[PDB]
């Protein structure tokens, strides 16, 4: 959908990070579900020999699932799906502000004429300083230009989503980063087990120990950091975000840099989607800037005129 | 794709490499994940009839589950792991400048032109006309006019190449380091203690591993290709680091063809020329035509003689 | 097929949440052949030791086979084959008001004509208030547009078809939200069963546990809450079609704001499709109803009369 | 591809009917082949013909491996083999209705008049002489023309063959027998996927035990799956049902262009017959526009029409 | 793609056949990997050489898990036959020599570079007009049409002289027939050792105790279901490869005639191609007669003068 | 792709039989993984070195099951054959070596991007109307036959003098026979140690109480059925490799030569060849002569004297 001209490096790098964190949820999850299990020996009271515990072995897959759970934690048997939802609402979040509608025909559209002044050979010409087809053209692409500028500028959705976008990004780590780590050294390989069972098998206090504790442990830790990481990306998009005024987009250095100056102070959505392509690269903001300018439409309709008569 | 002209022979040896590694760590996980266990036997004292233990099978269970992941070597347990993770890393590294996107356009910028240089035969009629043949050709050269000033003025590409060069060796450095120093810890018997007397009866027991000389195996041949991905690394930065890779000489290009006053770029100009110089010269030779201004003026005689 | 501009942000969340429950439904029924052994124990009459069954492993099984048969009730057993038909029913009837094949031609061309007049630049003229063909291709258009209104607007099927849907999703969240809340404490870990298999095994009551019985109270808590927010969602849906009558469309602002003044009032039908672009995108709204003024067609008159003399 | 216009609403119905059962099946298989056995265990009193009905746990002094045998004996012959061959038989029966419903998409002669018959409609469909004819370069007149001679030759290519329609009704009558076939047998055998299997196989030299009582821990699944199984198949016989009677009600070798040549501007369209009937009789049952948009190539005034045009923007 | 006009309805059905043999071995080999196993129990009561068959009490044999699998380990290498062990390999192997043998033209590159070009020449000649107008024109459509004729003329001379398609279809054709013959020999022969109760005298004694155990085969009746499915495929395989070589022997296929052609259209001076050419459209003509039709112009000298005419007038 | 016209049959056949035994790799690794393993009974009785053979009741042996366990790893680990438990491993690596090689010369920049420029003139001469205009004009059509006639003259001039991808065709071929000749040698040697029947003393007399076990293996028979059809493979293609060898030593391909095509058609004065050109046209010639004779054109001198006196004659 050529969308990557949208987004910066933080927001691929951030897509990339929630690609990697849906990775290993899933990774995670699988072994929750293929080898999660506890095994269960009852606390007996006291040339070496082993301890008979008159136990079945149905006994012991009764305890063993009893223990599971009763005995372990909740954060030690729901990590996964917990961090498969977190993956889920986070790369949900990522492609928002492009998949609502309005928003959606709205950069559609933008990427579109960016696209086609990109490829129009007319900003070339008007960078250096025809054809009637070629000016025909410019003409229409100008108009297009021209009813876009009316149709966004008015309105300010596409900054208010990405807003609200980065603030709930930002507002999911915060809650992901103070839940999460109170519950690492809390996950523990040994457990000891009162399952109160005792008239089913004989025992009342059991020791288990988790199978999947410190490779689970090892899964969290990794999604800690890589979840630190995607919210100091967050905070940097934040400050990004709060530092350049994104409301207007003054085309002061644009109208220095090209030899047209009246070009109008872009402003509202129009200025947002213009501010992501700077970050992206400068040359559409070029193309658009030069394609924003009432002296290049003078020389446009100048060069029509000389070309009819 | 249209991308693999800036692809060396380094690349693609090095990108196969890693293909095979990421292959070898997805079968050492499934084999950890799933098959990875640690039968355990009791030691009784530290016609021939066997030897009871008086132990329940869930009891052996847990003997096994407590020496597996208490006195198993911590490599034996987290070995395709880390594989993995060094995979990951070594892909990103590689193609890290495919998606940067400052330098991402300029990549796409220069792949686009260059195959327009190619396709056009104002570059066969040089070496050796319809209007809009002759307005592409000018607009070409406009273009590539364009893409001179705005890439030579920065060496954004050259430098994250460089850092992209230099992680990836340090990373080889590292993992032949570490993956060598613990190699030896992959045992098949490992005895363990793990003072569960109260639960069981016996305080040691004598377990072995069924992977291990499968995990072995595999470590061995990782540490192999590991070696052949850090020698190529290592012609790499020796490549780099033999020439000035900032600046560009078409010396040869301009003696070979007509045209003698290409002028030399700079930054990453030069660095694309010349990794499109080690994919193959004839490119970089085709494109030399609309750099010299020669050719600029010969195209634009002969546009004012289908003018006139 | 471009149906986002007739479909609403409701609409689409609705689509969403469908998309999630079946997801959610899809991974209960996966873990429904993997964790759902039962494990019991026979309820065994009145130094600590183990209690002897005196019990055969394949007792044991036939005992965990019997009481899975037994014991658990049916909502513990094919819950998730209940949320994936749900699922597929309310997938079904997301789009059921254009699936129609009437309503469906209506729609599309509806979606065609308010394309053609969003790319015509007569629209952008007569919004700031050219070529012949333009011209021709306007007339035209003027003609397919008051042919569009003097077929549909004469009448309402759109709109009962959208208001048979929303009642239908609002019934079927009424009974999903009914039944399936019924069962949520009725879901127990531990089940005693007696299959009166006394002359198989010797022992009337056994005490079992089910293995995936939290997790499936948890998925269906889940479950619950996301129907309870699709709910929700149609409950919006219902009280903006009650808050504002839909059944007609004034353009009295659009008529203020242009010169042209000759808009007629947009009844039934013809109105629905008007107020849910509105609702998408006023803009289009204005598009559309600066060509239903007769001023505008005056002024095509005019030029066409101009061009001719 | 392009062929989705030649499948009207029942075809569709039974495709997305044949895609339900094929998921029932591979279901099933899945089940069949991963959780699929029985657990039997012998009945020490066997005074009556069947398991008889008569604390500590009882000792059959068995092993693992007896019990295994007992279950796998009693698993190959005293279970009925509806109940093992449920996703099986339901595979093939899929694979059957597949076959027969796509028979004449992939048998050559069909398939070629189809594919000639689809790509005339699009060349017919997207002419702006059809559009004008319903309201122009010498260009357009001469690809018209070469147009209304291609559409001659498919008619007298076609109109003789009957292999098309002789094809589908032989495929739709296939589909009825089977679906009748189903119903009769599936319904008849559905009775027998009991949970509760007594077994009496005759092992006593190897396990000790005359009598044994089974538990198929699969049987009420698979009765589910069997009764959605019997309603899909209802569904697709009164489907086929309705495409039978949709051919028998009227002759589709012969297609009356009355409705059409009242409509349209041209009333000298003559009716056509055999495989070209019967297509756009499907093309009416999809889709009346393109039948409406094709009549145009069969009027001789539609070409007079064109060939004036032609001499009057030649001159 | 572009290939299904070579394939007659014999050969889609069966490459159809072929897939849902394919489907039976892949099943097969999944069911033998992982549920293929033997449950084995011993017999104290021995009168020969098989087992003899003799409140209840259940029977104790006084054997461990590991020599009841050992047990089920050695009867199933020993006693068990070789045919209900490897039934879906054998059934795999055939499949993908029948596939090979249908392929084998597609991928020789001496018969797959004429066959592609045959094609693309038909194609190119279906979709000129200058085919619908001498059944029943622009200077560019004219010189396109000439350059046509001669594409055709080259290529006439140049696949006419040889016969290797033809050939090799032949070969193919015989291959899988002969191999038809053999699987419906040998598969059929050893149909009936697939059985569900199967007795071993493996001579374990030493080690478990007993002499003769008396196993069953849980797969047997499902690996029995699949043979029959499989040699009932394997027959309409067979009934349609002799079909084919009846087809191709019954008249030289490296003969072809326009004479119904040459009757119905107004040119009666169209040549008569043989061995590949000929071939390649009574193969076409099993496809739809339609394509040779109209490639039928391009051979006439009458359309080609049409042509010549039509290419002077449009000339000056 | 298009890339099927530089593989002969030779590399087709390699191709497709690489595949069969990448498929049998991936086969006998899922065996490995999934059930590879050892059932072992302890010998209680044992007069010689090895385990000794020597109503009825079961013989009991007083072992746990996971004594079992431990007693059938340890016998999997030392005295089963490295040949029986790596057998699939070494078939994947000598496959993905053998792919390496095929594709070597299609990955290698500089010999891939000799290979892309000969495919895409050689496509385009292919389709050039002027080849059949001089094997028998638009002013369009001659300025696009020119510039194919100088994208040709350069493409000779540019590769005849490098002989890169002859070198790389000939080093790959000798690397794919000395492999097969390594690997029928030792799998050959190595094929007798797949048996059944393992007899292991692994001295674990101090946790078990046994000295000698006797162990069987359930994939053995599977495996040696595998190993057996994989040396079948292996000599099928080694005896195309030797076959490929031999007809790259058998003549001179860095020298080709036109005598035919100067001997048939009227333009002789195409000159002969050297080096990765004449290699190329050789592979082509292997593929399709057609192509080949249909490219000759361009490397005539009097073919662009006719193209340019057309283009005199159409330009006034
Ligand atoms: C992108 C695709 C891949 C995504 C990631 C997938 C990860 C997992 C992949 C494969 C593992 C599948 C098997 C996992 C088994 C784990 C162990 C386990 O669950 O053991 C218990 C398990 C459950 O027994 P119950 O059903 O409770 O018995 C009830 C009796 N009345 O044991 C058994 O059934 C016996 C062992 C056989 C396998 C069990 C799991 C079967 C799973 C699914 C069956 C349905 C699949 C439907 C889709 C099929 C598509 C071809
Ligand atoms: C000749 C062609 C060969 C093709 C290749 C065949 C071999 C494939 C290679 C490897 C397969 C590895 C599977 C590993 C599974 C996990 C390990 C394991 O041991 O699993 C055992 C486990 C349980 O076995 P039992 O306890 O014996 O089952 C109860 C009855 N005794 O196995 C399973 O769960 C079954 C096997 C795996 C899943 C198979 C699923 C098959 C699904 C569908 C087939 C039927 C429908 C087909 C529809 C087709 C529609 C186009
Ligand atoms: C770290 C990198 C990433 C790792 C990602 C891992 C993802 C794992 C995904 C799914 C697996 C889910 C569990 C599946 C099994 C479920 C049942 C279970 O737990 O165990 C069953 C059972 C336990 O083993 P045993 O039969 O006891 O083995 C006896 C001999 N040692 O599982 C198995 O047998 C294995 C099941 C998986 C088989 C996979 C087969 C294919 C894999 C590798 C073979 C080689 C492939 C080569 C490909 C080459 C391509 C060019």
């Amino acid at each position: 959908p050529t969308y990557r001209i949208l987004k910066p490096w933080w927001d691929v790098f951030m897509d990339y990070l929630a690609v990697v964190m849906l990775m290993v949820a899933i990774f995670a999850g699988t072994m929750q579900l293929t080898k999660d299990q506890v095994v269960c020996l009852p606390v007996l009271p006291s040339d070496p020999t082993g301890r008979k515990t008159n136990l079945d072995f149905q006994q012991y897959v009764f305890i063993n699932q009893m223990c599971y759970h009763l005995a372990l934690p909740w954060y030690s048997k729901y990590f996964p799906y917990l961090a498969l939802i977190h993956t889920i609402i986070l790369m949900v979040s990522s492609n928002f502000w492009f998949k609502y509608p309005k928003t959606c025909s709205k950069v559609e559209h933008f990427v579109s004429i960016l696209g086609k002044c990109f490829e129009s050979p007319w900003t070339t010409k008007a960078l250096s300083e025809l054809d009637k087809k070629d000016g025909e053209q410019a003409k229409a692409l100008f108009e297009k230009v021209r009813k876009f500028r009316a149709h966004v500028e008015d309105s300010d959705l596409i900054y208010k989503l990405y807003v609200v976008q980065t603030l709930i990004k930002t507002a999911k780590f915060i809650f992901i980063l103070c839940y999460t780590a109170n519950f690492v050294n809390a996950i523990s390989f040994e457990h000891v087990c009162k399952p109160k069972v005792e008239h089913l098998t004989g025992y009342e206090v059991f020791e288990c120990t988790h199978n999947m504790a410190y490779m689970l442990k090892k899964l969290l830790i990794s999604y800690i950091s890589i979840i630190c990481v995607y919210g100091f990306i967050c905070l940097y998009t934040l400050f990004w975000l709060f530092r350049i005024p994104l409301k207007e987009y003054s085309f002061e250095k644009v109208r220095e840099e090209s030899s047209f100056s009246d070009i109008p102070d872009v402003k509202n959505d129009f200025a947002f989607l213009l501010h992501m392509v700077d970050q992206y690269d400068q040359l559409y903001s070029k193309r658009f800037g030069v394609f924003l300018s009432e002296v290049s439409e003078n020389k446009l309709r100048e060069i029509s005129l000389n070309h009819e008569w | 794709p249209a991308y693999r002209i800036l692809k060396p022979w380094w690349d693609v040896f090095t990108d196969y490499i890693s293909i095979v590694m990421l292959m070898i760590a997805v079968f050492g996980g499934t084999l950890q994940v799933t098959q990875d266990k640690m039968i355990c036997l009791p030691c009784k004292w530290v016609g021939p009839t066997g030897i009871k233990y008086d132990l329940d099978r869930h009891q052996y269970n847990y003997v096994d589950a407590v020496c597996y992941e208490n006195r198993l070597h911590w490599f034996a347990k987290y070995f395709p792991y880390l594989v993995l993770l060094h995979t990951l890393i070594f892909l990103a590294c590689s193609n890290f400048w495919f998606k940067f996107p400052r330098t991402s356009s300029k990549l796409e910028h220069f792949v686009s032109i260059l195959l327009k240089c190619f396709d056009s035969p104002w570059t066969t009629r040089a070496l050796s006309l319809d209007k809009k043949e002759g307005e592409q050709a000018k607009a070409l050269f406009e273009k590539v006019k364009k893409f001179r000033t705005h890439v030579e003025e920065g060496d954004i590409v050259y430098r994250l190449y460089m850092r992209q060069t230099i992680i990836k060796v340090i990373k080889f450095a590292l993992i032949i380091c570490y993956t060598v120093y613990y190699v030896h810890n992959i045992k098949f018997d490992v005895d363990c203690t793990v003072d569960i007397e109260s639960l069981t009866g016996y305080r040691t027991y004598r377990c072995a591993h069924p992977l291990a000389t499968l995990f072995k195996i595999l470590a061995s041949f990782y540490i192999s290709l590991v070696i052949f991905y850090g020698l190529i690394c290592m012609y790499t930065l020796w490549w780099m680091l033999r020439r000035s890779l900032k600046k560009y000489s078409f010396e040869s290009i301009r003696e070979e063809s007509s045209y003698s006053d290409i002028p030399d770029v700079k930054n990453d100009f030069a660095f694309m020329l010349h990794l499109i110089d080690q994919y193959d010269p004839l490119y970089s030779k085709r494109f030399a035509v609309f750099l010299s201004e020669v050719s600029e003026n010969k195209l634009r005689q002969l546009n004012l003689n289908n003018e006139w």
